[PDB]
């Protein structure tokens, strides 16, 4: 048991979902038709991969997942694509009219028409769990559905499932691939609304991923496909602790204990390595020391910010592949003596380490070199508040003129909701400032 | 004169399993529960830890407890996993998430009555139950939170029996989560009131022994546990084999505990020899004695020279000169008399058992009630305060219904414990 249900919301959530589940299948040896020859227990089981996959009597391994979008064309590609046999038709849910990059339409006008159906389908999955751990919710900040519907769903999930854990993978907007001027509005609105209902949220800065694809993989103009394959590797690293077993494989929930010192301070910074092309990986072994060192290069971060000018409240290292504790300990020792790693005075300075022996996997036709060992660092740093600061400033510029606000008001929202949301974000920035101040 | 063993949580069940492997070997019991030894000295007091079952089998009087099935599944499939009574596996599914509150107040509260039913079944088959021994960590949630809950419940139902614990203290040096100082402080609060004897096993010390002395660059928890189970075998030798000194739990307590709250012992073991050519070297009684008193052989990271011994129990194992043992023990006291409080005359007691442990021709186990143990609690207190100052990570606990006041109270009592040690260190 300890099942995990994934919910993929809007285009970004769905398309990232595609990449994640394809990768999971390849990591576990699950075919596109759902068959898994190595699984000798037919129709069920309590293996580690069962946290993410249920099983049918016919031997099909089915993602514990729901895909939701307010228009049909993205999910329609799942329905007709390579892994269409993987999902039951009822797991893939679509409306006919999207939120038009408007939080109001995602949370209210359009979202309300489909929310009950979505919850019913999620309930169907939950009732098949013997020990449900919680939910993972994938969505953009900037889209109308990703922002508006997600926050509606999170509110309703808190009612129907209480304090059952809810984690987010949230796509933070970047101008290189953004599709709406109002994405700062949608971002602040959903962040405010979801804050009390989320236990932990992994922000993914599209610009950070964009830069990584350009610099480390020599991709001239990254597409969502490029971005999502990288993002999936990082999500896989984080969930691998749940999907594989091993003596040194520390569960994500245990990292969470360290990562969340106060309820609102639940936004870890993810850093991943190695991201390297096949051309450059050839005849190049990246050691434990090398990939570990790369975790403190801000260019490898999932969110653009500078931890060297902030304070740490936690540092977690999630290794996978050919890695043993001896080498990790040596690597960390070196880093302790050379890097800019200052902790707040109220938390221990020790790094928490987990190791999963299953090696990193890559999708065919991908950009990433297949490597023998990889690492994802999860740190709690005051620096991540930079991301809030940038968004909040963009919000302030437009809202001072009430630009585009009539679109939200026309859908029933009030200016009070905007100022309330913005005030919460101001308080959040203040929170990250306060935790960094020394104790009396 | 039966003892009921309880092992709670991951650490508790893993050291617990190791303990039963070790003493089973000593008593000649194989994984099936059959005696295949060649000495009646092995069976003379085997009733203390084992029930005799049909087919002339020996079954540990052991109850295995956890809020998640993982570790106990591994115990079941372990070397001596088959020996345990299957009905004595009591486990939930939810886990405790390294949360004392979950173990003590919510998740554990749901499971504790089931455990007590098994305790009662075992106690009813005892001719004359002397008491209980618990193995657990203080840094987690189940062993710490639910373990101290169990202790409280057991005291309520058996208020005139002895409660003994092997308690693994957390250390940043060997740590799983940052909230370990919270869990430990909350637990010490319980142990000070509800145990008669507590063996303080410091993970910091276990690591330093493995690293410095035993030359292991990268010790696993399994290697830490070899030290613990060896030590546990030593300190319980007097209970398991015929002898005069500290032959039961109450007589040990009367000898070791001059004041009821000061019942936290530093255990020690010798020899601790790194692998190589010197591993085959013959050990003399003088060398054993010196090593057993050496701070580097202590299982609690405290400097004995920073305090005074209130009481000491020493137990030698193997074929050796009783005369030489007596002479060397007297030498220690007479050559270092200032470290033994003069207001407790003759406070060092020595036992000698013929049966040595596996893989050694002779060994010595040390049990000290030293005021230096205050350093251990001071460490936890400082780590506690660093976080509690800012109420860091407290939401994990308040979410289970706990209030800040309960933390304040636990901290104050542990600080009182420290000052009580300092009082007698200066007396
Ligand atoms: C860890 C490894 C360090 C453990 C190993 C054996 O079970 C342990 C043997 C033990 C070794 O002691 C040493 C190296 O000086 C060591 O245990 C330690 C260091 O704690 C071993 C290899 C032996 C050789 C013991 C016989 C004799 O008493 C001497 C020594 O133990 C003591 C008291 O120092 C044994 O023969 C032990 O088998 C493992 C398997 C290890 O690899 O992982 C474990 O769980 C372990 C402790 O069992
Ligand atoms: N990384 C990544 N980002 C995406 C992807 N698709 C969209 N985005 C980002 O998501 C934001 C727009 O939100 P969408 O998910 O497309 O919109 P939606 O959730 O479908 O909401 P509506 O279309 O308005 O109903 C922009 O910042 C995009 O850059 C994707 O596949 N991968
Ligand atoms: N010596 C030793 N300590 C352990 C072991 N497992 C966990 N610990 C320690 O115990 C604490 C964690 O408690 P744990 O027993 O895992 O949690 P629980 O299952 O909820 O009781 C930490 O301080 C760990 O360092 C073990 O096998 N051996
Ligand atoms: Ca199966
Ligand atoms: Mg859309
Ligand atoms: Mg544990």
């Amino acid at each position: 048991m300890r099942e995990c249900i994934s919910i993929h919301v809007g285009q970004a959530g769905v398309q990232i979902g595609n990449a994640c589940w394809e990768l999971y299948c390849l990591e576990h040896g699950i075919q596109p038709d759902g068959q898994m020859p190595s699984d000798k227990t037919i129709g069920g089981g309590d293996d580690s991969f069962n946290t993410f996959f249920s099983e049918t009597g016919a031997g099909k391994h089915v993602p514990r997942a729901v895909f939701v979008d307010l228009e049909p064309t993205v999910i329609d590609e799942v329905r007709t694509g390579t892994y269409r046999q993987l999902f039951h038709p009822e797991q893939l849910i679509t409306g006919k009219e999207d939120a038009a990059n408007n939080y109001a339409r995602g949370h209210y006008t359009i979202g309300k028409e489909i929310i009950d159906l979505v919850l019913d389908r999620i309930r169907k999955l939950a009732d098949q769990c013997t020990g449900l751990q919680g939910f993972l919710v994938f969505h953009s900040f900037g889209g109308g559905t990703g922002s508006g519907f997600t926050s509606l769903l999170m509110e309703r999930l808190s009612v129907d499932y209480g304090k059952k854990s809810k984690l987010e993978f949230s796509i933070y907007p970047a101008p290189q691939v953004s599709t709406a001027v109002v994405e700062p509005y949608n971002s602040i609105l959903t962040t405010h609304t979801t804050l009390e209902h989320s236990d932990c949220a992994f922000m993914v800065d599209n610009e950070a991923i964009y830069d990584i694809c350009r610099r480390n993989l020599d991709i001239e103009r990254p597409t969502y496909t490029n971005l999502n394959r990288l993002i999936s590797q990082i999500v896989s690293s984080i969930t691998a602790s749940l999907r594989f077993d091993g003596a040194l494989n520390v569960d994500l929930t245990e990292f969470q204990t360290n990562l969340v010192p106060y309820p609102r301070i639940h936004f870890p910074l993810a850093t991943y390595a190695p991201v390297i092309s096949a051309e450059k990986a050839y005849h190049e072994q990246l050691s434990v020391a090398e990939i570990t060192n790369a975790c403190f290069e801000p260019a490898n971060q999932m969110v653009k910010c500078d931890p060297r000018h902030g304070k740490y409240m936690a540092c977690c290292l999630l290794y996978r592949g050919d890695v043993v504790p001896k080498d990790v300990n040596a690597a960390i020792a070196t880093i302790k003596t050379k890097r800019s790693i200052q902790f707040v005075d109220w938390c221990p300075t020790g790094f928490k380490v987990g190791i999963n022996y299953q090696p990193p996997t890559v999708v065919p036709g991908g950009d990433l070199a297949k490597v023998q060992r990889a690492v994802c660092m999860l740190s709690n740093t005051t620096a991540i508040a930079e991301a809030w600061a940038r968004l909040d400033h963009k919000f302030d510029l437009m809202y001072a003129k009430r630009a585009f606000v009539h679109w939200y008001v026309g859908e029933g929202m009030e200016e009070g909701e905007f100022s309330e949301a913005r005030e919460d974000m101001a308080a959040l920035e203040k929170d990250y400032e306060e935790v960094g101040v020394d104790s009396v | 004169r039966e003892i009921v063993h309880i092992q709670a949580g991951q650490c508790g069940n893993q050291i617990g399993a190791k303990f039963w492997e070790v003493i089973s070997d000593e008593h000649g019991i194989d994984p099936t529960g059959s005696y295949h030894g060649d000495s009646d000295l092995q069976l003379e007091r085997i009733n203390v830890y084992y029930n005799e079952a049909t087919g002339n089998k020996y079954v540990p009087r052991a109850i295995l407890v956890d809020l998640e099935p993982g570790t106990m599944d591994s115990v079941r499939s372990g070397p001596f996993g088959q020996i345990f009574r299957p009905d004595n596996f009591v486990f939930g599914q939810s886990g405790a998430g390294n949360n004392w509150a979950k173990g003590h107040y919510t998740e554990g509260a749901e499971l504790v009555d089931s455990v007590l039913d098994v305790v009662r079944k075992e106690s009813e088959s005892c001719d004359c139950l002397q008491g209980f021994q618990l193995t657990h960590s203080l840094g987690g949630g189940t062993g710490s939170g639910m373990g101290t809950l169990l202790i409280s419940k057991i005291r309520e139902e058996y208020p005139d029996r002895i409660m003994n614990t092997f308690s693994v203290m957390p250390s940043p040096k060997v740590s799983d989560t940052v909230v370990e100082p919270y869990n430990a402080t909350l637990s010490v609060h319980q142990l000070v009131e509800n145990t008669d004897e507590t063996y303080c096993i410091d993970n910091e010390a276990l690591y330093d022994i493995c690293f410095r002395t035993l030359k292991l660059t990268t010790p696993t928890y399994g290697d830490l546990n070899h030290l613990v189970s060896a030590t546990m075998s030593g300190v319980t030798t007097c209970l398991r084999f015929p002898g005069q000194l500290n032959a039961d739990l109450r007589k040990l307590a009367v000898n070791m505990v001059p004041f009821p709250r000061l019942h936290f012992f530093m255990p020690g073991f010798a020899p601790l020899t790194s692998r190589g050519s010197q591993q085959y070297r013959a050990l003399t009684v003088p060398e054993l004695t010196q090593q057993m008193f050496d701070s580097k052989n202590m299982m609690a990271a405290c400097d004995p020279r920073h305090g005074r011994y209130l009481t000491v129990a020493a137990i030698f194992r193997g074929r050796m000169s009783m005369k030489e043992v007596d002479e060397q023990m007297l030498n220690v006291q007479n050559k270092n008399s200032s470290y033994f409080v003069e207001w407790i005359p003759n406070n060092v007691k020595t036992a000698v058992c013929d049966i040595p442990p596996r893989g050694l021709k002779m060994s010595a186990t040390f049990i000290g009630n030293s005021t230096a143990i205050q350093e251990l609690f001071k460490r936890i207190s400082e780590q506690f305060t660093a976080m509690f100052r800012r109420k860091a990570f407290l939401h994990w606990y308040t979410g289970e219904g706990m209030d800040e006041m309960e933390f304040t109270e636990a901290e104050s009592n542990m600080n009182d414990l420290v000052s009580e040690y300092q009082q007698y260190q200066d007396a």
